[PDB]
């Protein structure tokens, strides 16, 4: 019912930052949490970021703790990721999920588990 | 023996992580230890809150409606929830806020942790008449660098 709709994708340099985007057909109640999972070419999805609807509370990936920063604004219905000093191994396909389920769960819930999967941003991180 | 077990901020609002301002590591160590081995009867709401069962218990879900989970028991009224604990010491009903509704006439021990943060919500634990519940324990703690909030883990007995 609900969709998500990524936006931001797109090619940087190694060390360049990027701002993704993901807005939401309806509005989401203070019980669900959204955020953003990642999967490279030829590997499994992994998560990023997430953050709390209703509390604002948030948790990252192992990769990407320090560097990336998750943030909503309840009143425009939208979630942002803000991610720095981009790395290559950083390219990905970057997808939007939100889900009833506790952020801080998001980390090692299985992503199948989450229903509600916007159809992915690409994002690349050159060397050249 | 049937007993409930809640974080409660002011004016006894409580809810789901996702919509409660507090990460209090501590209280969630307090509520696996006063929890472990014991069954735990929760809400579906609950339930889709966790995302799997929580270990070293059995999980019981209340629902009217069927189950969509077999890693769990489901039941569909308070009569049958405690038959599905068995022949244990003590039931623990962990919410939300229906659920410990529901339960809180059969019990007899409450595990409240009292939370200093005023958080607007719609929930509330419900509202049990203080006098008539005997405080055995209280223990109060300042927030720090793991814990959002200062809390206060309660312990009361029906009188
Ligand atoms: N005192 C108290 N605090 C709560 O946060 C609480 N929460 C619920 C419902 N929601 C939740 C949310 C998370 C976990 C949870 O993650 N429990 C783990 C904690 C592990 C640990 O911190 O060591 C568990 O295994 O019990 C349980 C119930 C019910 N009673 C409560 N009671």
């Amino acid at each position: 019912q609900v969709q998500l709709q990524e936006s931001g994708g797109g090619l940087v340099q190694a060390g360049a930052s990027l701002r993704l985007s993901c807005a939401a057909s309806e509005r989401l109640t203070v019980d669900y949490a959204i955020g953003w999972f990642r999967q490279a070419p030829g590997k499994e999805r992994e998560f990023v970021a997430a953050i709390s609807w209703g509390g604002g509370l948030t948790v990252y990936g192992e990769s990407v703790e320090g560097r990336f920063t998750i943030s909503r604004d309840i009143a425009k219905n939208t979630m942002n990721l803000q991610m720095n000093v981009l790395r290559p191994e950083d390219t990905a396909n970057y997808y939007c999920a939100a889900s009833r389920i506790s952020y801080a769960v998001w980390n090692t819930i299985p992503y199948n588990k989450l229903t509600l999967w916007g159809r992915g941003t690409q994002v690349t991180v050159s060397s050249h | 023996m049937i007993s409930l077990i809640a974080a409660l901020a002011v004016d006894r609002v409580i809810g789901m992580e996702n919509a409660m301002p507090w990460n209090l590591p501590a209280d969630l160590a307090w509520f696996k230890r006063n929890t472990l081995n014991k069954p735990v009867i929760m809400g579906r709401h609950t339930w889709e809150s966790i995302g799997r069962p929580l270990p070293g218990r059995k999980n019981i879900i209340l629902s009217s409606q069927p189950g969509t989970d077999d890693r769990v028991t489901w039941v569909k009224s308070v009569d049958e929830a405690i038959a599905a604990c068995g022949d244990v010491p003590e039931i623990m009903v962990i919410g939300g806020g229906r659920v410990y509704e529901q339960f809180l006439p059969k019990a007899q021990k409450l595990y409240l942790t009292h939370i200093d943060a005023e958080v607007e919500g719609d929930t509330h634990f419900p509202d049990y008449e203080p006098d008539d519940w005997e405080s055995v324990f209280s223990e109060f703690h300042d927030a720090d660098a793991q814990n959002s909030h200062s809390y206060c883990f309660e312990i009361l007995e029906r009188r």
